[PDB]
């Protein structure tokens, strides 16, 4: 057994940790006060469930997690919610001014202050660890904090725990929830720095999710909650291996071998079915093929992007519930005569695939009802460079005019970075055509 | 279709089905981030000498 | 009040679509490049698909199928043909073709002396500023990416003139994939007549436009811009050869038109895309002196008959664009499907 | 995240004075500063505008300055005046006899000083201070000099503090004396270097609202003070009650102010009516907030082009239509709206409405038209300067034309750098 330490920084990852480990504590049988029943090693063991919570002579769960925002307001609300006795003290750092959508702000000016404690705050959770895999790290691309202090943290890691690996959960900046009109500088300024720390990373579109909220839970405005529970219930089948007994994806470094071949192109696409209203109460079940089906529907996907028009690199299928072998066989078959499915030359086309037959678990009055059986597509897709165009074509708009650089220059960030990060887009932009051709 | 390396458990299961085949050093880091330091240092002090002024 | 912006100047079609929406008091143009638009026509070269769709409150629609492309390049669609289970290389009315690069050089010849032994029609064509020969030597160093298809030995030829001409179809697919010919087609005919032993001679063998105004003897001699509508050239059918345009011509053409997009609808349809695409087509056609149909080739960038412009480009407003953003006898024939 | 709030000046402490009025009837504070509200959202942010006593009582965190008494004492007699902490009265006796050299230069030095030591006070008691808004005018002599020196000396104590100011300009339809337009290009270039966010409340302009709108004949201050007193509540809303977002003036400026001295805010509030109970729609809020008879700095936005946008309503309303006319108003008139900064229009909501409305929007714009407000006062300003006219008032109190020169260009400067992000 190996442990993960989960790092949730600004407001995003924060709120999106909270939503997750609220889902793990319903997974794994852990009440709010951390007790958990069906666990008889009291106070140790070295079960799957470990990696992510380690435990107290007293029978107490602790989730191996460090929250970290530049600002108390919402870390506030984890240490007097539900799961307040599941974290202690130590695992809580709020600063008191936060990074007011300024990457620079957050990496330079704040950063430089609170680094440290937090860099000790993480060495202390893995003081605990026996065998460290890395760190799963949760923030978003648009705001100051999420974006400016995870590329200094994610730096300093890289040299405190080299041998470590390191994941992300990125929230991709979109208008219908932006925050800020500058995120498109502070999502290419945090990439340009963090790419060569990040092993693999899962981004999340806002846009998708909240589409997705909209459509298939037909709430007409979706709150973050709303969002939250959903993007939860993705980074649930994500890390569900780590948890579970299982095979696929057992550590960390798995998933750097199973969905990237080259470093600099790190970011699969996830896509996950089904997403059923609660407020139904008689929905008919899909089958294994109906929900491997959906995996390939656009609209399913935790980013807007069409890949017919690229190439797959790999493919994973992470199933929960009723499912065997024999129908996802079968299903595979009939998708691969009715739909455009293209690999890489030097890449074998296949899928490896992972069940766990506990079905997705979903919380007590949430909008998302309890399915039979759910399945998350991780596919490497060059198609995914789209959001990668998005982005840096509005970046192009507004440093076309220089416009709000001077906020950035006016905490010790030179103009000069703005160049060096959309120069390290633009090769990455490249590297995608290359393989997608 | 091949299904290759089928492992089993009592939680779940596990294959794969093939279709066809085929950094800075700490003193670095804190080197830029004084840099930084010293550069918002320099524009306040320029800052409260235009207001001596 | 839609908006949409204008990507394309050099397009005949859609600077008159535009002029119509215009006309509509209902449309209102934008800029070049202002995202806040409902309909694009944008460029044929690198279109940004990947931008559309993500404006929060506006449908957005594109006048190109991304993907397209490959039923519209030649090479593109020689390799569709052969390697589309739906079409198959056995297909019957596409020209037996081999796409080489300056790949199928072993296989194109591998034919080809069954012609030059058996003394069968042995006369090909390179096409990718084009070469008709009878030798395969001949036809390679002209190469020296282009594809070889067997010329049309036996073509129609209309009566008086001895002469050869090309049918060329409109065919309009809308953002539900509904395919819609134009009922009203043209035929570019060329004005000298077919000499079948001088393959050099390209103003008897080639009926493009441009080459019948600079290149030719009698341009507009017959008909008017070296144009025939279906009205004359259907009289004619009926008054030669005793069959009429829809019999002898026209259901294969339909058919042509509904293998070719039915083939490719999985890969560039946008039903449950987060944007909507449609696109005008020109599909060029062969007719042999049994009265079968081929397919020449399809370009999704298409001009039209001037004396069609206003038909047809009312035509798209009506059927591709106010089908999705409404105002307040059908000129296409619906192929079913 | 404490704001500290300064008025100077008589229209500065006559607008304050309205708008901590209206504020403490929102938050449901009577004038001895006790609570008697209905809800725990007027609670919740509280703190940013008010200093909680012992006793649950609650102190706006305000400093009044003036440099003549008339206005503050009025004002500690008038409605909410028991309210304020009586040591944060600062005033002298001479007044400014709406001189900008003497707020400036004389008489405002003399009392200065002590202005900053009850900004301190009031700063200590803060456990994390954001920063300063200033209410006053620019045509007169202790709001515009005596402001604009304060905020200089501000910015010195606090480098790293937001500035913010609420400034209403003068108009010859509504003027006091002639020398209006000399204070007013004096003080804008201090407003320029040393504020973050200046929202402009041109006098013409809520004259023009009371008489043609409100059908108000022979408008008063007061009448005037009403329109900005509900247009700074609406403005404030984020800052004071619960919302997605935080009372932070700073994230304010990182997305409104695209370039250092382009902060120049125009204001705007709807409805207006005359009627008074019928009710509005979410489309009829939207297009009123939008119309420039609704804006209080007499500039057409249509002869100009948005940079940013910031919109607040308030009410119980659907935040589905809400969206949905925003997201109209813009994609229909995307003309008005810079293309280079990519979605430049905020969308804020607040369940509490103002008094006595079922609901209100109030409008924040970052427009390039505001340039014809400055274009304005520098018509007026040379029309005067020409012939030295009335100089010898400022000369007397030790000012020389060179500096006038230097105000006048520094404000054909502002003008210029506003052309530049419009028409070249
Ligand atoms: N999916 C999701 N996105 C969020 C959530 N909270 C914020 N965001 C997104 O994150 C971006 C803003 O970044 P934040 O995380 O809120 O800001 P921050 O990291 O706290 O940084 P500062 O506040 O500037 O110090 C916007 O694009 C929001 O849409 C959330 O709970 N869920
Ligand atoms: N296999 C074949 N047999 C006989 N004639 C052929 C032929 N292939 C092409 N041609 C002749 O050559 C002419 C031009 O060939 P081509 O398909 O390249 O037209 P084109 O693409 O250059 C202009 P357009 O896009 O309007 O069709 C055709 O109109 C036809 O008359
Ligand atoms: C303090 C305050 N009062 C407000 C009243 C209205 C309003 F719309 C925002 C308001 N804010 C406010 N508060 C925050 N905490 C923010 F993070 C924030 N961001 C913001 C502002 C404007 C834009 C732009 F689009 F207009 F450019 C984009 C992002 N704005
Ligand atoms: N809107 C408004 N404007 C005022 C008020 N009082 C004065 N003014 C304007 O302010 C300017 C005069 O400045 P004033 O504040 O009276 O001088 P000060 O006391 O030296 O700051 C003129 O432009 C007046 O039109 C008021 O109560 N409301
Ligand atoms: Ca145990
Ligand atoms: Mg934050
Ligand atoms: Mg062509
Ligand atoms: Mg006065």
């Amino acid at each position: 057994m190996r442990e993960c330490i989960s790092i949730h920084v600004g407001q995003a990852g924060v709120q999106i940790g909270n939503a997750c480990w609220e889902l793990y504590c319903l997974e794994h049988g852990i009440q709010p006060d951390g007790q958990m029943p069906s666990d008889k090693t009291i106070g140790g063991g070295d079960d799957s469930f470990n990696t992510f919570f380690s435990e107290t002579g007293a029978g107490k769960h602790v989730p191996r997690a460090v929250f970290v925002d530049l600002e108390p307001t919402v870390i506030d609300e984890v240490r007097t919610g539900t799961y307040r006795q599941l974290f202690h003290p130590e695992q809580l750092i709020t600063g008191k001014e936060d990074a007011a959508n300024n990457y620079a702000r957050g990496h330079y000016t704040i950063g430089k202050e609170i680094i440290d404690l937090v860099l000790d705050r993480i060495r202390k959770l893995a003081d605990q660890c026996t065998g460290l895999q890395g760190f799963l790290v949760f923030h978003s691309f648009g705001g100051g904090t999420g974006s400016g202090f995870t590329s200094l943290l994610m730096e300093r890691l890289s040299v405190d725990y080299g041998k470590k690996s390191k994941l992300e959960f990125s929230i991709y900046p979109a208008p219908q929830v932006s925050t800020a009109v500058v995120e498109p500088y502070n999502s290419i300024l945090t990439t340009h720095t963090t790419l060569e720390h990040s092993d693999c990373a899962f981004m999340v579109d806002n846009e998708a999710i909240y589409d997705i909220c909209r459509r298939n839970l037909d709430i007409e405005r979706p709150t973050y909650t709303n969002l939250n529970r959903l993007i939860s219930q993705i980074v649930s089948s994500i890390t569900a291996s780590l948890r579970f007994d299982g095979a696929l994806n057992v550590d960390l470094t798995e998933f750097q071998t199973n969905l990237v071949p080259y470093p600099r192109i790190h970011f699969p696409l996830a896509t996950y079915a089904p997403v059923i209203s609660a407020e139904k109460a008689y929905h008919e079940q899909l089958s294994v093929a109906e929900i491997t089906n959906a995996c390939f529907e656009p609209a399913n996907q935790m980013v807007k992007c069409d890949p017919r028009h690229g190439k797959y690199m790999a493919c994973c299928l992470l199933y929960r519930g009723d499912v065997v072998p024999k129908d996802v066989n079968a299903a595979i078959a009939t998708i691969k005569t009715k739909r455009s499915i293209q690999f890489v030359d030097w890449c074998p086309t296949g899928f490896k695939v992972g069940i766990n037959y506990q079905p997705p678990t979903v919380v007590p009055g949430g909008d998302l009802a309890k399915v039979q059986r759910a399945v998350c597509m991780l596919s490497n897709t060059t198609a995914i460079a789209e959001a990668w165009a998005r982005l840096d074509h509005k970046f192009d708009l507004m440093y076309a005019k220089r416009a709000f650089v001077h906020w950035y220059v006016g905490e010790g960030m030179e103009e000069g970075e703005f160049s060096e990060a959309r120069e390290d887009m633009a090769a990455l932009e490249k590297d995608y055509e290359e393989v997608g051709v | 279709m091949e299904v290759i390396e089928l492992n089993k458990c009592t939680s779940g299961q596990s294959f794969e089905v093939i279709l066809k085949p085929p950094d800075p050093s700490l003193e670095e880091i804190q080197k830029k981030l004084e840099a930084a330091e010293e550069r918002r240092k320099y524009q306040e002090a320029e800052l409260l000498k235009h207001l001596a002024e | 009040m839609y908006t949409f912006v204008v990507r394309d100047e050099n397009s005949s079609v859609y600077a008159e679509v535009s002029r119509l929406l215009l006309a509509t008091g209902q449309w209102k143009r934008l800029r070049k490049d202002n995202p806040r638009f409902n309909l694009m026509l944008g460029e044929r070269n690198r279109l940004p698909f990947g931008r559309l769709g993500h404006e929060p409150g506006l449908v957005q629609l594109v006048n190109y199928y991304r993907g397209a492309d490959k039923l519209c390049r030649k090479a593109s669609l020689v390799k569709l043909i052969k390697t589309s289970p739906e079409l198959s290389e056995s297909c019957t009315w596409f020209p037996e073709s081999y796409v080489i690069y300056p790949d199928e050089r072993e296989v194109f010849l591998a034919a080809y002396n069954r012609r030059r032994e058996g003394r069968e029609g042995n006369v090909w064509i390179a096409k990718s500023g084009i070469l008709i020969s009878s030798e395969a030597s001949e036809l390679l160093d002209f190469i020296d990416v282009h594809v070889i298809q067997k010329y049309l030995e036996k073509p129609l030829l209309l009566e008086p003139g001895h002469r050869k001409f090309d049918i060329r179809s409109w065919v309009l697919v809308d953002h539900l994939y509904n395919i819609y010919l134009y009922r009203e087609g043209v035929l570019r005919t060329s004005s000298e007549p077919y000499n079948s032993a001088n393959f050099q001679d390209k103003t008897c063998h080639l009926t493009n436009h441009c080459i019948q105004k600079e290149y030719s003897k009698n341009y507009g001699r017959y008909e008017e811009g070296n144009e025939m509508f279906f009205e004359e050239f259907n009289q004619y059918l009926m008054d030669a050869l005793n069959t009429t345009l829809e019999n002898s011509i026209l259901l294969q053409i339909k058919h042509i038109i509904r293998s070719c997009l039915m083939c490719i609808e999985p890969a560039i349809s946008t039903k449950h895309l987060h944007y909507q695409s449609f696109q005008l087509f020109g599909f060029d056609f062969m007719v042999d002196e049994e009265l079968k149909v081929w397919l020449i080739e399809v370009n999704g960038a298409p001009a039209c008959a001037q004396k069609l412009y206003a038909e047809l480009c009312q035509g798209i407003v009506d059927v591709a664009i106010s089908s999705v953003f409404p105002l307040a006898t059908s000129i296409f024939i619906k192929l079913h499907h | 995240r404490e704001i500290v709030h300064i008025q100077a000046g008589q229209c500065g402490n006559q607008i304050g004075a309205k708008f901590w009025e209206v504020i403490s009837d929102e938050h449901g504070i009577d004038p001895t500063g006790s609570y008697h509200g209905d809800s725990d959202l007027q609670l919740e942010r509280i703190n940013v505008y008010y200093n909680e006593a012992t006793g649950n009582k609650y102190v706006p965190r305000a400093i009044l300055v003036d440099l003549e008494p008339g206005t503050m004492d009025s004002v500690r007699s008038g409605p909410f005046g028991q309210i304020f902490r009586p040591d944060n009265f600062v005033f002298g006796q001479s007044g400014a006899g709406n001189n900008w050299a003497k707020g400036h230069y004389t008489e405002g030095a003399e009392l200065v000083d002590s202005v900053l030591d009850v900004v301190r006070k009031e700063s200590e008691s803060c456990d994390c201070l954001q920063g300063f808004q200033l209410t006053h005018s620019l045509g007169g002599g202790t709001g515009s000099g005596m402001g604009t020196l304060l905020i200089s000396k501000i910015r010195e104590e606090y480098p790293d503090r937001i500035m913010n100011t609420f400034s209403v300009m003068p108009s010859p339809k509504v003027s006091d004396t002639v020398v209006e337009p000399y204070n007013a290009t004096l003080s804008v270039h201090q407003l320029v270097e040393n504020t973050d966010e200046t929202y402009c409340i041109d006098n013409e302009a809520l004259y023009d609202i009371c008489f043609r709108t409100l059908k108000l004949t022979t408008p008063t201050y007061g009448d005037l003070n009403h329109l900005v007193s509900a247009t700074m509540s609406g403005v404030t809303t984020c800052l004071r009650f619960p919302g997605q977002l935080n009372a932070d003036l700073r994230k304010l400026a990182v997305n409104m102010v695209p370039f250092p001295r382009l902060h120049f805010f125009m204001p705007g509030f709807a409805p207006l009516t005359s009627q008074q109970y019928r009710a509005l729609t979410v489309p009829e809020l939207t297009q009123q907030m939008f119309d420039s008879k609704n804006m209080m700095a007499a500039c057409d936005p249509r002869h100009g082009r948005y940079l940013t946008v910031a919109a607040i309503f308030r009410g119980r309303m659907s935040m589905k239509e809400v969206d949905e006319q925003m997201l109209n108003v813009q994609n229909k008139n995307s003309s008005y709206f810079v293309e280079w900064i990519p979605n430049n229009v905020k969308t804020a909501v607040c369940d509490i409405p103002p008094r006595g409305l079922k609901m209100s929007a109030t409008f924040i714009g970052n427009s390039t038209a505001i340039q014809e407000l400055f274009k304005r006062i520098s018509e007026q300003f040379t029309a005067m300067f020409r012939r030295k006219a009335f100089l010898h008032w400022y000369t007397g109190e030790g000012m020389d034309e060179m500096e006038f020169t230097e105000a006048e260009s520094n404000m054909n400067d502002l003008v210029s750098e506003y052309q530049q992000y419009q028409d070249a």
